[PDB]
């Protein structure tokens, strides 16, 4: 609604989900992926995303700055445990 | 890797869900936009794994949205589980409508 509060629709991801099949269809041990998993992962992904961001500007901020840097993300890497997934990654 | 760089998802979506979660103006720079691109493909991959291995144990060939929900736990990311059952009860009251 424009002159009420935001409404979102779930059900339904930003991403396109064809990009997010691709890189599910890489996985060599899964047969098929449903198209309602595929939508529930793509969601997840966004909330990934925004997760890692809060995160990284959580550092900025202690820094006194206003914006994300390269070792604000990695910093968040180095040292939760959430993002252990990533540290090949960030080669850390 | 090049793999990375052609698996990743379009620069200007992940951009917005970036500054969705920041404060007005704040800046995202290259380096670290590029490196949140490649994490989420990364994160892709992690919660399709762990929710492959639980279609496996139950001897289902089919990666099915209850194997996504369990393996939130998995991955030790519970707090998202409250979301994606809402995003799951539209997606299937819309699929009936649609």
């Amino acid at each position: 609604g424009p002159l009420g509060s935001m409404e979102k629709t779930y059900g339904k991801t930003v991403l396109p989900l064809s990009r997010v099949k691709r890189i599910i269809k890489q996985d060599e041990d899964v047969h098929y992926c449903s198209n309602a998993s595929a939508l529930l992962i793509s969601v997840a992904t966004e909330l990934f995303v925004e997760k890692l961001a809060t995160e990284a500007y959580q550092l900025a901020k202690l820094q006194k700055r206003k914006g994300i840097r390269y070792r604000d993300v990695e910093d968040v890497v180095r040292k939760d445990d959430q993002f252990e997934f990533l540290s090949d990654l960030f080669s850390i | 890797t090049s793999e990375l760089d052609d698996l990743a998802l379009p620069r200007s979506i992940i951009m917005r869900l970036v500054k969705g979660v920041l404060p007005e103006k704040s800046l995202v720079q290259k380096e670290a936009l590029k490196a949140m691109i490649n994490s989420a493909t990364l994160f892709v991959s992690f919660l399709t794994s762990a929710s492959g291995e639980i279609a496996t144990n139950n001897n289902r060939k089919i990666l099915m949205p209850q194997d996504v929900l369990n393996a939130l736990d998995e991955i030790e990311y519970p707090e998202f589980s409250k979301t994606l059952k809402k995003h799951l009860e539209a997606y299937e009251l819309a699929l009936k409508e649609k």
